[PDB]
């Protein structure tokens, strides 16, 4: 009821550097993949951040909170969720520090703002720009890939992402990732992806081995009942007469036959020769008895239909529904260049190409029937956020922890204003920048202030962006190897973080009410 | 603590402990066995029938575990089932000795990065190595002893005592169907089991062998069309009971007379629509047998769901359970039915071969039904060892001859290249020192002398410890004239999928938590 | 038994910043008194750092061995023994802060080494000389009274101070602190203090009243039995027969006024007028009757005399200390120019001066009759060693925390090597020398961190010594006021800290064994 201490800034920085030292684990292409089971044993593997942020079970309500206001924060740029609980808790810890010295929190918000805005003044300054080409896409892709996925098939989905990439884009206004279907299936080996530009359809026929080799083709989507079941119906209400349900039974089945003659006579209109094939997609089913005369002249007709492919079909190509086979113009009819049939499994599946328009394109990938799969396309979704995000801007800064330095040694020696109240907060906000490239150097397996002031030596006798290397320790140029990353994502970054740590020491107590 | 719930005892410190500890007492309750001895272990579940056993498959597919590090194996176990004939206490051994010696090297201080990479350094030399030991080969798949040496090599590893006559048997069925060469098909072999004799009077018959005794006549023509149904003669007429003892027997006769009249109008209809023979599911009846004595239609009276099933995936036709007479759609392709006497038991052979798809089935017999498992696991064993779709096996010494030879390659190899490299490569060359001594202890003698003799004789690889007491402590024996062979796509299907589970174990190691409701 | 962990070098932390935290209020002229009181109820008002160490119960070994050694190196320079424990906590503590991130002690040794030999030549590179006149040695007095005694009577002390420093000090050689004698009365006043230039004799005559002009006085020093007691002795064993024992003693009177004839005639040849006294000094008693027909002639003669008090009037005039009342050589009498009779109390004290070689002077002082005097005595030895301290030198470096700002600014600035190993050791030992100027900051009565910025900014814009005001709180020059220090004592200090620090970090496990 009645507590005025500051025990509940102390827990705060508790639950804080627990929430830091919880994953701290996870940063880097070298670390440790996570598993979660509890659900009936289902056990799913994962390593990113969200994800495992999103499907946890926290005891504590402050780390669930911060959790929650970093995850809501994710669905602007692409992957910034990750490498940002550290510098938060650094400078926690550094404010805790300076509170337990003798200190005021708005001095430490203000230097906070200052060293902010000083870093983004840097950032703004240093940026530089390249032209876009096919290199840096695939170095993009393949250092997303090695973030992601293991390095070993890392090099067959780079290039089947920059091949999709390059086909969907080539107009000026922004793409859009509402148009690349990704389907999955179920082989018995791992490494198989497939890049079609085309369609894929799961159904086919019940009744095949007739023809493949249909060139110019016609496409008609409808909607009628041709063949729903031989069973009687009426009204959906059962009655106790059978001449009149037998007599209904009669008149659907004459007027089956009519739209089968109807259809029999439109493709012999618009036709007339093997050549000119035709195709119809139904989502009911088909007579075989019917099915053999219409194969007979030349047209295909499928049957158990998706929605989201007639849907995909119509706006590929651009065709009216329609809920009649009368004779109508041709101009619903859609054109079709390839057809192919490819038997695998329990059902066949079809792709048709070389269509007008082509944009749409399939990245079909294979598993050894088991969970990684989805690990693969989330994957491979991540690469193509960060290839559109790497294609959006013009100007991409280097990486491999090359600015965390150089932006400490600008806060650090180039003060912007001479006050000590105003430095007390910059050297904290500069001291908790150099935690990733610690962080990478002990997780690489090496030490952690060796490396530290040979990137520092390096650094003050050249004066270029020093990366990290990950392979013997030694400081190299980041600049040369092909290590690059983003622009936006790091100003996002230093804005969440910022807001993050400015709404946490105005904390005054915590009381113990509210019902609902 | 701020995670888990008090249930798992997961941490930054679990790693080099229980996830080896896991995996060595799930390999524990499994060295025993590996080899021609007589450990047999009893199983009890569901069935009640208390049943021992000798091999791994079925042990593992009644023991329930609750960790992910032995689940971890299982899947690999299924995929080598599923993929080649033999070969699953392989992979687990393989898996145990690679984690019993990387936990020495993550005890003394080194990353798992480094582990990793030796591991599939090694993994590459094996395999790159492997093909360089081949010795003898098939010649032609035609003859009968050639297979049958081979039959007979693979069937002394379950049995001891019998393994001549079962060998051949399996020859002769293997031999008058079809050979590797062109299409071989696995699911077109079946093997009943008959109560009676003992297993020294067993024979080989081609064509499909069923149990069923026959009440009717022999027909013996092509036009008894099959007619497949559930429980045709259950009951379509219920009737109750009015009074305490007895009703009129007007009332009586009258029900047994429609009754006759209905069933006889459901068989003409039956009989004149295309189908002289039925296949029943249900009881008798003194009218039912009359009926079918009179109007010349075969009937059965043995009835299981197995029976049913084999001949609608065979055939395929459908049982249709209805009380009014339906229509003839169950036609099949069938047509040639003979009735034979074996045993003093009436017996269905089915002929309808073209030389093409052919199917066998094999007589077996034996005292009890705890017998015939081991008979029907050795025959399955050996038909799928028999698959190896490729005309030459090359065939390599097995039994612990190659693991040595390819563990000091391995050895010499790994001391060239320098780095932080070569513990790895040494771990993975002393971890194949795991058969021999697994074949050693399992005997009666030690392992420490068997190893130092096989390393001090001559590095020619075709030296094996024997099974007899004059082979145990020389252990100098040539298995090349013997007959003593292993399948070389097996072994490299074990390695590689040992390899692979040690490399997921080892990469998925941190800290496992759980999932929110 | 056996133990292999790190708690020992946790627990050494913890008391050090333990005893770090329990002594730290008394620094500065500002400091608040303690009291100490266990035997008897005694009650006792101290403020000095040694006194306070070597009278206390500590409860910890490890407390306890380290103010041992603090204690074991005061006898070097004056007064040194405090403001030491707050550096060594403050390095321990970034010792161990070191240690718990991740590094060597060894690297933190060597880098503190050369921390030391850097400050030592930057202490030897800003040294400056003055003349030695009246003034420093005012200004040193005053300020040694001021951070002993309150700020009342730090006049009349430093003057005599002074006073008998100059008189006492007039040859080459170094001077030595054992011809001054500090003695002490029972007064009803509190200020009241004398510089006495001659001897001091506690007891006087049992019949005063007779004269006390004596100018010229000869004085002579012996040991002979002229009236212990009228009781009758022997040979110090009782017998039983009266007739021996009364002859001994008729012998004894009769070798007394034999005695007493002689010194009359001796009196009478050395003199024979009222102008030339003559005093005699003897440790037995002195009988009446023979007491009037001495002076009824002109010689005084003293009874019941101490042994330092012959002992100084032997050394400081020089006569011969025989067991004989002949006619000898007038060469062991030793000449008095002054002599005069103080009577106070109920005795009355006797005042030699204007006698041969002035190498005596004495600082009486007077208290209320309590246990501040004893304090006043330690505060005027305290000063007395700082004056001492002063002359022996010709260098004074100024101080009012001026040099360890600059002390941090050249180690910090200006580093003698490029070495990140080194500096991780330089910095903590920079940042362990502002532990005084921030202390007197919170013991005056103001701010922290807002004078050290202040003092820090005026610095680096002038260039000179800039002190800490203890009035107002504004950086000022501590080099035109008065403030003045020591030389050595800051070398002593420097070393005895480095001393500490190294052979700490350097302790693996603490087994309990041992029996003696
Ligand atoms: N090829 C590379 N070489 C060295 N460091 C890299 C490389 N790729 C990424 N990194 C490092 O990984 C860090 C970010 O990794 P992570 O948190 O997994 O996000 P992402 O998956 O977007 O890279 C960066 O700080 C960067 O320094
Ligand atoms: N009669 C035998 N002589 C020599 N070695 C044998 C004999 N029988 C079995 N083995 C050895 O025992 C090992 C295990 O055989 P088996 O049990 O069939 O495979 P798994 O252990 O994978 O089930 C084989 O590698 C084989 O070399
Ligand atoms: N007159 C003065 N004005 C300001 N500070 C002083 C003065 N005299 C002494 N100090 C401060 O007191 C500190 C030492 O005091 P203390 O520990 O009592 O030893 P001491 O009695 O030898 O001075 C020095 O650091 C000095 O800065």
């Amino acid at each position: 009821e009645v507590a005025r201490a500051q025990a509940a800034l102390a827990v705060n920085i508790s639950a804080a550097r627990g929430l830091q030292d919880v994953l701290r684990t996870n940063l880097g292409p070298k670390g440790t993949m996570k598993m979660l089971v509890s659900g009936a044993g289902d056990i799913k593997l994962t390593k990113d951040g969200n994800v495992l942020l999103h499907e946890m079970q926290i005891q504590h309500p402050t780390a669930s909170l911060i959790a929650k206001v970093a995850t809501a924060q994710d669905d602007i740029t692409g992957d910034g969720t990750t490498s940002n609980v550290l510098i938060i808790g650094e400078l926690l810890k550094q404010a805790d520090l300076y509170i337990s010295e003798g200190l005021h929190p708005r001095i430490i918000t203000e230097g906070f703002e200052a060293a902010k805005e000083k870093a983004l003044q840097f950032l703004e300054e240093v940026k530089v720009s390249r032209e876009m080409d096919r290199e840096t896409l695939i170095d993009v892709a393949r250092t997303s890939l090695r973030t992601k996925v293991h390095a070993e098939l890392a090099d067959v989905l780079t290039e089947a992402v920059v091949d999709s990439i390059l086909a969907i884009k080539k107009q000026d206004e922004p793409i859009d990732l509402f148009m690349i279907e990704i389907m999955e299936m179920k082989h018995k080996s791992e490494t198989d992806t497939s890049l079609i530009r085309g369609l894929v359809l799961d159904h086919g026929a019940r009744h095949p081995d007739m023809k493949k080799r249909v060139e110019d083709a016609y496409i008609l989507t409808c909607n009628v009942s041709l063949e729903y079941e031989k069973t009687e119906v009426n009204s959906g209400f059962f009655y106790k007469s059978a001449e009149e349900r037998e007599k209904l039974v009669k008149a659907e089945r004459k007027f089956i036959e009519d739209r089968v003659k109807k259809i029999i006579e439109l493709k012999r209109k618009v036709c007339g020769d093997s050549d000119k094939g035709f195709v119809v997609i139904n989502q009911k089913g088909i007579d075989p008895f019917s099915l053999d005369a219409l194969s007979k002249e030349g047209i295909v007709a499928l049957r158990r239909a998706k929605r989201r492919n007639m849907e995909r079909l119509t706006l590929a190509c651009g065709g009216v529904a329609l809920n009649s086979f009368d004779d109508l113009s041709p101009d619903c009819l859609g054109h079709a260049g390839l057809v192919y049939e490819y038997t695998l499994g329990e059902e066949k599946f079809t792709f048709i190409e070389k269509c007008n328009n082509p944009r749409s394109v399939t990245l079909l990938i294979k598993g050894p029937n088991k969970h990684t799969l989805t690990q693969i396309k989330d994957a491979v979704r991540d690469g193509l956020r960060a290839v559109k995000n790497a294609i959006d801007d013009g100007c991409v800064v280097p990486g491999a922890g090359a600015v965390e330095v150089a932006m400490a040694e600008a806060l650090i020696k180039h003060k912007p204003s001479v006050k000590g109240r105003a430095q007390l907060g910059v050297q904290a906000f500069a001291d908790a920048l150099l935690i990733i490239p610690k962080v990478l150097a002990q997780n690489s397996g090496f030490d952690l202030q060796e490396t530290l002031v040979k990137i520092q030596a390096e650094h003050s006798e050249s004066g270029q962006l020093v990366g990290v290397d990950l392979n013997t320790g030694e400081p190299m140029v980041a600049a040369e190897v092909g290590v690059w990353d983003n622009y936006c994502v790091k100003k996002q970054l230093l804005h969440s973080c910022t807001v993050i740590a400015t709404n946490i020491l105005l904390v005054d107590e915590i009381m113990r009410a509210g019902m609902s | 603590m701020l995670k888990e719930g008090a249930k798992h005892f997961s941490g930054l410190e679990e790693a080099v402990y229980r996830n080896i500890q896991a995996c060595k007492e799930l390999a524990q309750t499994t060295r025993t066995a590996y080899g021609p001895n007589g450990m047999n272990k009893m199983v009890i579940n569901h069935l009640e029938k208390l049943f021992v056993t000798n091999d791994a498959a079925t042990i593992l597919r009644e023991l329930e575990v609750q960790h992910p590090a032995a689940k971890m194996i299982v899947m690999a176990s299924h995929m080598q089932e599923q993929e080649v004939g033999d070969g699953t206490n392989f992979v687990l051994v393989f898996a145990g000795a690679l984690l019993e010696l990387a936990e020495e090297l993550l005890r003394i201080g080194l990353s798992v990065s480094e582990v990793i990479e030796g591991y599939e350094i090694a993994c590459r030399k094996a395999h790159e190595i492997l093909p360089n030991l081949v010795c003898c080969s098939a010649k032609n798949l035609r003859d009968i002893d050639e297979v049958s040496s081979l039959l007979r090599t693979s069937i002394m590893s379950k049995q001891y005592g019998n393994e001549v006559f079962l060998a051949k048997l399996i020859a002769q069925a293997c031999v008058s169907i079809f050979p590797d060469s062109g299409h071989f098909n696995v699911d077109n072999i079946r093997v009943c089991k008959i109560l009676g004799s003992g297993i020294s009077s067993s024979s080989v018959l081609h064509g499909m062998v069923f149990k069923k005794e026959t009440e009717g006549d022999v027909t013996s023509v092509k036009d008894a069309k099959i007619a497949v149904y559930s429980c045709p003669f259950d009951g379509m007429i219920t009737e109750t009971k009015g009074t305490v003892l007895i009703k009129t027997a007007e009332e009586l006769m009258n029900f047994s007379k429609g009754e006759e009249n209905l069933m006889d109008a459901q068989v003409k209809a039956i009989a004149d629509t295309g189908a002289n023979v039925v296949v029943t599911g249900g009881k008798v009846a003194d009218m039912a047998l009359h009926y079918a004595n009179k109007y010349n239609i075969m009937l059965v009276r043995l009835n299981s769901k197995w029976d049913l099933r084999r001949l609608c995936k065979t055939v395929g036709a459908t049982a249709l359970p209805r009380l009014t007479p339906p229509v003839l759609e169950e036609m099949g392709h069938c047509d040639s039915v003979y009735l034979s006497e074996v045993g003093d038991t009436q017996v269905v052979v089915f002929k309808h071969e073209k030389e093409d798809g052919a199917i066998s089935t094999i007589v077996l017999r034996g005292s009890t039904d705890n017998l015939m498992d081991d008979i029907e696991r050795a025959v399955d064993d050996g038909v799928n060892t028999f698959k190896v779709l490729t005309r030459d096996k090359r065939l390599v010494p097995g039994g612990g001859a190659t693991e040595i030879e390819l563990a000091k390659q391995i050895t010499s190899y790994g001391e060239t290249c320098p780095g932080l490299e070569q513990y790895a490569i040494k771990k993975f060359a002393e971890a194949f020192e795991a058969i021999p001594r697994a074949l050693a202890e399992n005997s009666g003698v030690k392992a420490n002398e068997v190893i130092s003799k096989l390393y001090a004789v001559h590095q020619e690889g075709n030296k094996n410890v024997g099974l007899d007491i004059e082979a145990e402590v020389p252990a100098v024996k040539d298995m090349l004239e013997a007959g003593i062979l292993d399948t070389y796509l097996g072994k490299y299907w074990a390695i590689k999928l040992a390899t692979n589970a040690a490399v997921t174990v080892l990469r998925v190691d941190q800290i496992i938590m759980a999932k929110p409701a």
